[PDB]
């Protein structure tokens, strides 16, 4: 509001305690976002790795599994994700329980698990099983008999391959792809930025800083300018804290579908 | 300090935030460019007419 | 000569043209002035501040507490804990204590261990503490486990046994009003 | 004597100090692609109003 | 001045009062999605098979 | 809130930028209700008849 003025703190006892439940809501959003991406990856019980040796019937997962040959250990495709994508004034910015470290080594795991153990690890546990014949029991999901795969599997393989060389391609190339990410951080970002310029209005009164302020007039109206400047300040607050509140909202929103999405198109066939 | 913010006798275990710090001034300081000059309040003050 | 503010100065390399007086980067907020004596360049930085929270197993179980600096390097910690400010009676925890260095702050009062379990205090970063003396260690995700597999061999259960979960849903709170003329 | 003055007229505004910035600032200025007045120094020096600031621009060679 | 008194009183009040008022929007709209989760779960696993 | 009067945006030059703030959010309103009738009823690629 001033920074570290004590006549801010006298006047502002005669206010109430609106900073207490600015900060409880602040408090609670952060930890519901961590609660959420907590729910979100946290969905299997051990940690599975993939053989080293791999024969899936011919077909190819080297552009998707990860490798120990990065620093960060990340697959191709998440690499060129993280790769497409491109202070201390009164507030911070807390850093994230979990690493991105963490959340790779989740999606290891569920890829790994989903490849091996087909979906029954998602009930009880692991169970070994050669991926044509998973193949063959979702074609007999879909209506079509296994009969079909069998007599196409070589077919099924090169057209598997040339689809994901041709979708890492697309992404290579492609641009504009990641729209919904860029426009929150965008959008958050404007925000602060606009909230942290409203520091520097008039509000009516004869000057912009309370120090100089405080120390060139006469008391009995310096109280009526620092009422202005903390009123002004005050609502500017309450509207950031509100639009704050609506975009967590929406955000909880998105995840739970999010979260439902991979829990039962992954686990399992729909 | 804990007690005092939650308003109870009894805490679980957890983590709570309390207050900030901050770290105070030393001293001052100020500077000018480099010399000071008088300019003649005299002649306003002291003129024939 | 006027410009009055607060902060820690340092040298800075900033090149100006022979006539500004004064920088800033954006909001009117002033990063670089130069000395009218010797015409040097120099720039402010905000002075360090920064949140403190305590960690806690329970009063039931014990009552000895770790403290945790948000955003802080060690050299401000026992500057920061002096017999002037935040309770000079916590200058004894200013020190003697290990203190530990992490990526969300400074921790006082907590030992650091190089094993790795399942925690139940988040602290962050992927650090998180407990009780065991308070003793903070790195995230551990859970027990590995390798499946043996082989493209000629299957696993077929052979007992089910059956199980009973709960769930909770709430579905609505208290229903309010209030008047206008009475409040 | 007409000419089109295609951009210049543009002055630091202030003595502050900024690095890889876009501003805004609403202030005297000529406006762009402009009809300026052309003088021949043969056989004027006429007067001519001020109007609130003025643009010279001089390209003798000889002093 | 009693006016100037009573303006202050009322402007404080008021404001107090949209804040409570915007919180327990919040609040009514999270609940109802809640609502309709359970309702939606309740309907289906119950009364039949998933 | 002006009623066509330049005193009325002199004195709202010092209140902040609260102009653009409150026009933006209606602008973001009308472009979710085009995506949303959009994408509700946008589900076929062709014309049957
Ligand atoms: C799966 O596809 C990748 C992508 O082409 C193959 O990786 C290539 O391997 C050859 C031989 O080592 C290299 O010369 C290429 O440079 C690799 N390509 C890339 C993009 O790195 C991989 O061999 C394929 N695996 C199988 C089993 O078919
Ligand atoms: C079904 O389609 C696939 C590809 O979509 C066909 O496979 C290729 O077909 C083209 C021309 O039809 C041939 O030139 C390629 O040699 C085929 N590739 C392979 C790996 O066989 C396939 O022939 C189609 N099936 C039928 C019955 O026409
Ligand atoms: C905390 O302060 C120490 C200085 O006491 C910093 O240590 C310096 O780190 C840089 C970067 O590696 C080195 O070039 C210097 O030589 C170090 N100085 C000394 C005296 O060792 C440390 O980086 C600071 N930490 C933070 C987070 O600000
Ligand atoms: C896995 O599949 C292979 C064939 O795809 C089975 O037989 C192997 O065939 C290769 C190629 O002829 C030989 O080099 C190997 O010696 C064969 N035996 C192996 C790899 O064990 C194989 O029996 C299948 N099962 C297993 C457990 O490998
Ligand atoms: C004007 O002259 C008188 C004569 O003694 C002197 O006392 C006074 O200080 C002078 N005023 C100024 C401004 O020098
Ligand atoms: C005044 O100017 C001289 C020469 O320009 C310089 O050496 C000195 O540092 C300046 N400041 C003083 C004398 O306080
Ligand atoms: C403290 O925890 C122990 C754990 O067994 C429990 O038995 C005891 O009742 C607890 N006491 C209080 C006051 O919570
Ligand atoms: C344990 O971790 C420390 C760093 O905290 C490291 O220096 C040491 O080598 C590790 N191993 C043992 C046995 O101490
Ligand atoms: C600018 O000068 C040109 C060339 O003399 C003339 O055609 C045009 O009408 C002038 N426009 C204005 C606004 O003076």
């Amino acid at each position: 509001i001033c920074g570290d003025s004590t006549e801010c703190s006298n006047l502002l006892l005669q206010y109430g305690s609106f900073c207490t439940q600015l900060n409880r809501a602040l408090t609670g959003i952060a930890v519901e976002q961590d609660k959420n991406t907590q729910e979100v990856f946290a969905q299997v019980k051990q940690i599975y790795k993939t053989p080293p040796i791999k024969d899936f019937g011919g077909f190819n997962f080297s552009q998707i599994l990860p490798d120990p040959s990065k620093p960060s250990k990340r697959s191709f495709i998440e690499d060129l994700l993280f790769n497409k994508v491109t202070k201390f004034n009164g507030l911070t910015v807390l850093p994230p329980l979990l690493t991105d470290e963490m959340i790779a080594q989740y999606t290891s795991a569920l890829l790994a698990g989903t490849i091996t153990s087909g979906w029954t690890f998602g009930a009880g546990a692991a169970l070994q099983i050669p991926f044509a014949m998973q193949m063959a029991y979702r074609f007999n999901g879909i209506g079509v008999t296994q009969n079909v795969l069998y007599e196409n599997q070589k077919l099924i393989a090169n057209q598997f391959n040339s689809a994901i060389g041709k979708i890492q391609d697309s992404l290579s190339s492609t641009a504009s792809a990641l729209g919904k990410l860029q426009d929150v951080v965008n959008q958050n970002a404007q925000a602060l930025n606009t909230l942290v310029k409203q520091l520097s209005s008039n509000f009516g009164a004869i000057s912009s800083v309370l120090n100089d302020i405080l120390s060139r007039l006469d008391p009995p109206e310096a109280e009526v300018q620092i009422d202005r400047l903390i009123t002004g300040r005050l609502q500017s607050l309450q509207t950031y804290v509100t639009q704050q509140l609506i975009r967590a909202a929406e955000i909880r929103a998105s995840a739970n579908l999010a979260a439902t999405k991979m829990s039962e198109c992954v686990l399992g066939q729909s | 300090e804990t007690k005092c913010t939650l308003k109870s006798f009894t805490v679980e275990k957890g983590i709570y935030q309390t207050s900030n710090f901050r770290v105070q001034p030393t001293e001052s300081i100020v500077r000018f460019p480099n010399i000071t000059n008088l300019c003649p309040f005299g002649e306003v003050f002291n003129a024939t007419r | 000569n006027g410009l009055t503010g607060t902060g820690v100065l340092t040298e800075s390399n900033k090149k100006f043209l022979p006539f500004q007086q004064f920088g800033r980067d954006i909001a009117d907020t002033t990063d670089a002035v130069r000395d009218p004596q010797t015409l040097e360049i120099l720039d402010i930085t905000p002075c360090s501040f920064g949140g403190v929270s305590v960690i806690t197993p329970g009063t039931n179980t014990s009552n000895q507490v770790a403290v945790l600096y948000q955003d802080v390097n060690c050299t401000e910690v026992p500057v920061a804990i002096h017999a002037d400010q935040l309770t000079p009676t916590w200058r004894v925890y200013s020190t003697g204590s290990n203190v530990f260095q992490t990526r969300a702050g400074c921790l006082i009062g907590a030992e650091h261990v190089n094993n790795s379990y399942e925690c139940d205090i988040p602290i962050g970063a992927g650090i998180c503490a407990s009780y065991q003396s308070i003793i903070a260690y790195t995230m551990s995700l859970g027990a590995e486990n390798s499946v043996a597999y082989s493209n000629n061999s299957i696993a077929i259960p052979t007992n089910f046994t059956i199980s009973v979960t709960t769930e909770i849903l709430p579905v609505s709170m208290t229903k309010t009003s209030v008047d206008c003329t009475m409040y | 004597a007409y000419t089109n003055s295609f951009t210049r007229g543009v002055y630091y505004p202030d003595k502050v100090f900024r690095s890889s910035v876009l501003h805004s600032t609403q202030d005297l200025f000529l406006p762009f692609f402009s009809n300026v007045t052309w003088f021949h120094a043969i056989h004027d020096n006429p007067v001519l109003p001020f109007n609130d600031g003025v643009y010279f621009a001089s390209t003798e060679k000889s002093n």
